[PDB]
């Protein structure tokens, strides 16, 4: 059965409608794989020795 | 733009008029 | 042809959206200009043939292009160069009152570098021609609509080159 | 536009507009800040109409959707329903415009010819129109919703 | 600049919705209890990825202006009122936006710009919407704050808050 | 493909050339071995003189797997 | 235009023989393909308004050239392509009939090229509307029909691309 | 295609094809259903395809997703996702054309202007079809994702 | 250029959609007569001057225009006209190879008309010299090879009128 | 080309007079730029890729352009747009250090529109885009300077459009 | 150094050096100390500006050290400031030349190659020579940080 | 250059006898080992800039060598030995799918030697960085593939030796 009424409601402008190569397509998806962030790794430049550090071979 | 004044027009040499 | 307010809504018409506040904004600035362009088109209208009458004196006579030679010896040609810069005049006008070069990328230039450099009519002197009504159309109106006028003047230098 | 039929007119016999064409395109340009206030009205409730007006045609023409019908189906009321979204962003481009020329060049030209092809009744479309005119002149003020509906019974009466 | 995330429900979308709904001094506070709480629950910010030659002289135009009109010009971004500080602001990338409140908010903890009034306390339907960005993941933390400041700013044919917020005297 | 490193000296006889025209006066270029008889011929009529022509690339007497 | 059998004739004149063998037998299968020819053109005749119905309904409708920024989405436009695929159904009757694409070169491909660039209407999205009549006429008519229309479609197909 | 890229190198020497260019043709073609049931089986799980080698991507090289990165944020991660559908895409079209021409004109000329404006590590682009290429060969037949790889190797050669 | 393969590749990429059913249908198709192609295009390259020579021999040769006064007399025109069939026949079977005749229009019939004009060679004799050609490859290279081969030719005759 | 001392010359010589009141004020209010000038161009040539960067984001970047269907899709046109926008800044330096549009004329605005129009690139989308340009050099430079970029940058558009 | 510049363009058309390019090495001479004093002090502050800036850097770009990127390890971010050291020396021989050859001969051609294969962002090694400018501005008059920008943008314009 | 088939061909055309079956002999032994030579080009083709940037690693990088005092310490000399290794590579896959190592003469050890000299590259330096490639090679292809990639690696370091 196809009920008119229920689509009516569901009205969408066809200019707000995505498009092939629209970034919005993979909005979905980048909400479903939840990429990790990396915890900050606090470095301070002063305390390295330049000599050092630096590999040797 | 780069066109010239002498390109394909008549110049007249603008002098100060002599009751000036 | 296209004018200011036809331009906008081709441009949303094509895009398939509603006129925003962005485009509407560009219909306001020619509702704010539309009092200028009436009032610099009926004084041009006016001095239609002044106009034409001291860029001639300006640019043309007295030099090589109505001299027995040029291309603007007989008087048959005198005549028909006249009538060309009355048009130019004209539809220089028109794009003035529309807001847009549409009508002079339609009517005047589509099909003008063809049929001057065909008839052997000197492309760099009649530019010099617009020139100087661009020079003489802004002394008559103003500096403000003259500007106006010389963009579309200019466009059709542009397209004769 | 008045100013685009004014040009051609002058252009069509070569002569520069007459100074009773001048104060047409005056008098147009001056009152041009009532035509985007009533296109601004029109734009603002674009979803509104089309859903209210929709439903109300449905409801009137119940064959449009019934079995054996044009729009009956899922994807088939979508488009009658952006279709009216179509015809209503062509009368905001006319009351913009203040002509009917811009109605006309884009979406009003060969409408006997295209809605035939498709197999669409012509009459129940222009039902739809007159459906959204109702609709209009309801968030509108009695001088904006004349002005306006003068432009929608325009696209009603080239319809049927 | 990049796609703005305008309706989708979701809790993104839902984030940056219930920021727009929120009047210019409830904005204004709760970028910058934002920023307090950048480095310990929010997203470290990262001026490199972003253009910031761009801003560099409005930031500069920024630090050479008295205090009263330092806020002030702070106090026309939030109300998106028109001033030439607005327009150029507007003719930047959401990242430029961004970088260019962080740049602000450092100026602010330096005490080159005027900060806060002492002893403010945000808005409690404000800290219910800092709490919610609290909650969100770092890659979600950043997207509300981009969509939240992009929207700052004059732009033309866009024009709101009618409540508005008149600095203090 | 084979190609010749060859040695020519060419000098100016038509006028006298006020800009540094050593690098193109004495040279050592390599040439493709399809062009070396245009070369050879250009460097011929202009008054020149071949110094030393060696095969660089290849080797003598090659019917097929030259290319 | 010529037919296939002045064809035969011409190619007869101008070797100046009479029609001996070869000339008969492109003739008597002519003739005999003739009533099923005139059967299928009638059938196509009458169902030329519902042939084209289906064949937009398959390549063109609901895709980017419907859609704003199409070149078949403008109401002029859409009759326009209607009126066309009209053109391109009649011209491949005419030439079903006639047994020779010699109408399609002086009527059809004297200037399609000419029109449909300067328009700026899409070769591909053309193509297969006429590739989407070819296979609904072949439903309607028969594959055998159909088969003998393809291979003046394909010729307007191949005369586009 | 191929056919294209051969026709180009006989019109260069004004020559007809050599048997060697037609038994390239040929060979392709009888060969041709194999390289549609790649491009099918690619098409089948593309969105299965992407989402497993972004993952790996932000697995292995997390600091795109980290803050300074080009792809941090939930908009910038969409996009991609959408650039590693783009080169999958790509992929299908070169398999199918048994050339690497369409690819190259598409999605290769001018890849190295177009990152550096983005502001977007091309190596890191390079690992991302190198974690698809892992996923696709994974779904496929041993011998006949071999022959597949070759194409995604090409889009990791050019870029890296 | 584009052949049968591209023209599907492109359509996908200008629409930005993976290729579909319909899309794989059309790559099945031209990879169903490949072979035949293949085989076609060998017979052409063997018998590369003997059309020609066969095509001159059957519609050129003992007429008004190798005889003196004609546009094909001299000797420098004799062999200018050779290179004009030999031109014709090779990217007809590259068209052929191609399944496509988009190579026709880059390459040959891009300003082929405006050279002819200029040069004063008459295209009604070119016509029937190409026409020459499609019956004598015919004899050679089957017959539906000689139909594919037939179609790209009457194509260059097409944008030559 | 010709900069503004060349301009003041060239008219002088063109009337065979001495650089008088009126010519010498005009080189030193060039002079009197020369600092501002020179000092604007090490700012855009420091961050050249940078203002095109911030150009196609605000106007090119997530539209229908970059899109499949759009003409700035493909790698090859992307950076095809980035080169153009590239050389648009650039003259525009030129014109800017100058000090006058006669480089703009000669060297880039010569049968610009011809150009575009061929290729289907749009004209609105690129004005658009050195509009962006713009903001974003005005932005970066500062008040005077940028507003000295703008009219170039106009003068591009204008003779674009 | 700026007299060997006027010399290759000198020889470029073959003539004598110019009044005006005679002139210009004649003020590079008498200005040769204070020019030279910009090297004294970048020399004596080699360490606090490469320390200072490097830790600029690491908070303007925190990916770059983040796990997954180039200058990320103890070592890695070693290198990183060892090339800021590289850099800095760079400009030393730029200010005391007073031409832009010595900076773009040693460590500036085919700098985008370098960095491609040993998988470094050109645009964060841009904003490292960005922030010992503004950290050479901090330690120097006004007068010597306008004569070292002109140097020093040079170094960003070329990477970036 | 020439490869295995074309050595066979030479050395059988040079007595001018057909292929002889003690000939064969070494075209069958080609036509064995061509299975293990196109696998090994295709990992190596693959992973191109990822054996010489893990090559350069181990060998040269943290070095005398690209210390200032080395010659691969300037930006330029580093570009320069990263491209010569990539030369290196692929000239070493050319000679692996050849079957012959008269390639790598043609056109790789061709004035090499003394050109090395002249520019004083360290010739021991550069031994080390193709073995270190070797090693790359040999542990991503296999042991047998590796072997015979290493005689082409072992004949380059022998002809710089
Ligand atoms: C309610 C409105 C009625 C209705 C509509 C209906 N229309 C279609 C199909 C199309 N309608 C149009 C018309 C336009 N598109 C434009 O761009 C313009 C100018 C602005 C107009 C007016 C077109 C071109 C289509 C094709 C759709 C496409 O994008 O491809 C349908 C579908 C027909 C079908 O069977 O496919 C329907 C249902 N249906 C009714 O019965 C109502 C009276
Ligand atoms: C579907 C077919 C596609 C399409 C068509 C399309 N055509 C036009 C306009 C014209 N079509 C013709 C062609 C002919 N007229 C003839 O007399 C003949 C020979 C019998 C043919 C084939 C011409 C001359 C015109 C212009 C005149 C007119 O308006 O009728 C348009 C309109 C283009 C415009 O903007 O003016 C269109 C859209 N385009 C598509 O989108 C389909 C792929
Ligand atoms: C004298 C009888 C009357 C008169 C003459 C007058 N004429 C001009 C200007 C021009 N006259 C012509 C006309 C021609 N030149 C030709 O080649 C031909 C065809 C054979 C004709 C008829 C032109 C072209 C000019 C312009 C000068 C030029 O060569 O460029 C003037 C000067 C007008 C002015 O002020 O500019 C005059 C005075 N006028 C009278 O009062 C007499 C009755
Ligand atoms: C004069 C001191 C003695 C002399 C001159 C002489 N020279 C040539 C020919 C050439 N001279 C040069 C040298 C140079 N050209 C360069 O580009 C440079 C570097 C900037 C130099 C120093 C060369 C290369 C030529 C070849 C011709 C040319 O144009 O390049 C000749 C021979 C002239 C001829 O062609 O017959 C002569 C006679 N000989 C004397 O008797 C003086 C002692
Ligand atoms: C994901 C693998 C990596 C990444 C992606 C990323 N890309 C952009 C921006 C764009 N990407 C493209 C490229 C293409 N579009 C095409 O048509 C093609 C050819 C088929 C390609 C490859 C373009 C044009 C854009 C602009 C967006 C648009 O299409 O409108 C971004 C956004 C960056 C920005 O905001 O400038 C991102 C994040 N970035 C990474 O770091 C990943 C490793
Ligand atoms: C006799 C010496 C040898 C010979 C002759 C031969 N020629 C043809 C065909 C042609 N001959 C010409 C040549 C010319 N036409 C010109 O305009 C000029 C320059 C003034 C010449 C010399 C041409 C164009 C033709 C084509 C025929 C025509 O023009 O009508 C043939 C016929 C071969 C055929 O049928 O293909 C013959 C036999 N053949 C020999 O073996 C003699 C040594
Ligand atoms: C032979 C069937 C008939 C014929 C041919 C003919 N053509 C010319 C002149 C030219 N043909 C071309 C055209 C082309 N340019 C291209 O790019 C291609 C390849 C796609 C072609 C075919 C050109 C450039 C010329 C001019 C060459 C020149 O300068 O000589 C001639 C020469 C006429 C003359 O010398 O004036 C001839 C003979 N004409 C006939 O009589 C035959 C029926
Ligand atoms: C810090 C600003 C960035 C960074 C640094 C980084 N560099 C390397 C590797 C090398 N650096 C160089 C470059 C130079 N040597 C020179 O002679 C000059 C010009 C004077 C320079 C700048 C070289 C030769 C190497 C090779 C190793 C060596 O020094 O022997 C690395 C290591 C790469 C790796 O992963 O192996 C790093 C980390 N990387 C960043 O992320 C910063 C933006
Ligand atoms: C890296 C392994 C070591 C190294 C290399 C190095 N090479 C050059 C310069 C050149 N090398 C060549 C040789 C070739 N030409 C070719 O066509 C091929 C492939 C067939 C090769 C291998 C040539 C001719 C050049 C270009 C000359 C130029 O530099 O302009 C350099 C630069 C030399 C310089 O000092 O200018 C270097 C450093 N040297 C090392 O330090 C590594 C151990
Ligand atoms: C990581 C990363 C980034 C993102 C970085 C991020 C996340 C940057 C975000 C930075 C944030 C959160 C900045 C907000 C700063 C707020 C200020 C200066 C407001 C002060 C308000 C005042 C003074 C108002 C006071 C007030 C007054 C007086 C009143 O009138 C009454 C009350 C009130 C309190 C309102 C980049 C974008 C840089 C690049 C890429 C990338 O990945």
């Amino acid at each position: 059965q196809i009920v008119w009424q229920n689509e009516v409601r569901r009205f969408i402008p066809q200019e707000k409608k995505l498009t092939a190569g629209n970034p919005m397509n993979f909005l979905g998806m980048a909400r479903s794989i939840n990429p990790a962030a990396n915890t900050i790794p606090k470095v301070s430049a002063q305390n390295i020795n330049i000599e050092a550090s630096v590999p040797r071979r | 733009g780069s066109l010239r004044e002498d390109i394909g027009q008549r110049v007249d040499k603008e002098v100060t008029p002599r009751f000036v | 042809m296209q004018d200011a307010i036809t331009a906008v809504i081709n441009s949303a018409d094509v895009q398939g959206k509603y006129l925003d506040g962005a485009a509407m904004d560009k219909l306001k600035s020619y509702f704010a200009s539309g009092e200028l362009r009436v009032r610099a088109a009926s004084v041009i209208s006016a001095n239609a043939a002044t106009i034409v009458k001291e860029a001639v004196a300006k640019s043309l006579l007295y030099s090589d292009v109505t001299r027995p030679g040029g291309n603007m010896y007989t008087t048959r040609r005198y005549a028909a160069c006249i009538r060309d810069l009355d048009y130019y005049l004209r539809y220089a006008t028109y794009a003035m009152l529309a807001g847009d070069a549409s009508i002079l990328d339609e009517r005047v230039l589509n099909g003008l570098k063809e049929t001057y450099n065909s008839l052997g009519v000197p492309i760099s002197s009649t530019v010099q021609a617009i020139q100087a009504i661009k020079e003489v159309t802004a002394s008559l109106v103003g500096a403000d609509a003259g500007k106006e006028m010389g963009v579309y003047l200019d466009y059709i230098c542009s397209g004769l080159s | 536009s008045i100013v685009t039929k004014s040009i051609v007119n002058a252009d069509a016999e070569a002569r520069y507009l007459s100074p009773g064409e001048l104060d047409r395109i005056k008098a147009f340009v001056t009152g041009g800040a009532a035509r985007l206030r009533i296109a601004e009205t029109l734009t603002g409730s674009r979803e509104t109409i089309v859903k209210q007006a929709g439903d109300r045609l449905f409801q009137k023409r119940p064959d449009i959707v019934s079995p054996g019908g044009n729009a009956y189906g899922e994807e088939m009321t979508a488009t009658c329903l952006r279709d009216m979204d179509y015809y209503l962003r062509l009368v905001t481009y006319g009351v913009v415009s203040g002509d009917v020329t811009p109605i006309e060049e884009i979406g009003l030209v060969g409408v006997r010819e295209m809605y035939r092809s498709l197999g669409t009744p012509i009459e129940a479309v222009a039902q739809s129109v007159r459906e959204m005119k109702e609709v209009a002149s309801g968030l509108m003020s009695s001088d904006d919703a004349a002005e306006a509906s003068a432009y929608f019974d325009f696209v009603i009466g080239k319809m049927s | 600049g990049i796609f703005p995330n305008t309706l989708a429900a979701d809790v993104v979308p839902a984030t940056i919705a219930r920021f727009s709904q929120l009047n210019a001094e409830d904005q204004l506070a709760l970028i910058w209890f934002a920023y307090l709480e950048m480095g310990k629950t929010l997203t470290i910010a990262a001026p490199g990825a972003a253009s910031m030659q761009l801003a560099e002289n409005a930031l500069k135009e920024i630090q050479a202006m008295g205090p009263l009109q330092q806020t002030q010009a702070m106090c026309d971004l939030a109300n998106r009122a028109d001033t030439p500080l607005c327009r150029t602001y507007a003719s930047w990338s959401p990242n430029i936006k961004l970088g260019f409140w962080y740049r602000l908010g450092e100026l602010m903890e330096q005490g080159f710009v005027a900060p806060i009034p002492a002893g403010y306390q945000l808005s409690a339907n404000a800290n219910a919407v800092l709490a919610t960005i609290q909650g969100l993941e770092s890659g979600q933390q950043i997207t509300v704050l981009r969509n939240a400041v992009v929207d700052m700013g004059f732009t033309a044919g866009k024009d709101g808050k009618r409540i508005a917020e008149p600095v203090v005297p | 493909m084979r190609m010749f490193r060859i040695t020519a000296c060419v000098p100016s006889q038509t006028r006298i050339r006020t800009q540094r025209e050593l690098q193109n006066t004495y040279f050592t270029k390599l040439v493709p071995y399809d062009n070396w008889f245009r070369e050879q011929q250009r460097i011929m009529k202009m008054g020149g003189k071949i110094v030393k022509v060696e095969l660089a690339t290849g080797r003598p007497g090659t019917n097929a797997g030259l290319a």
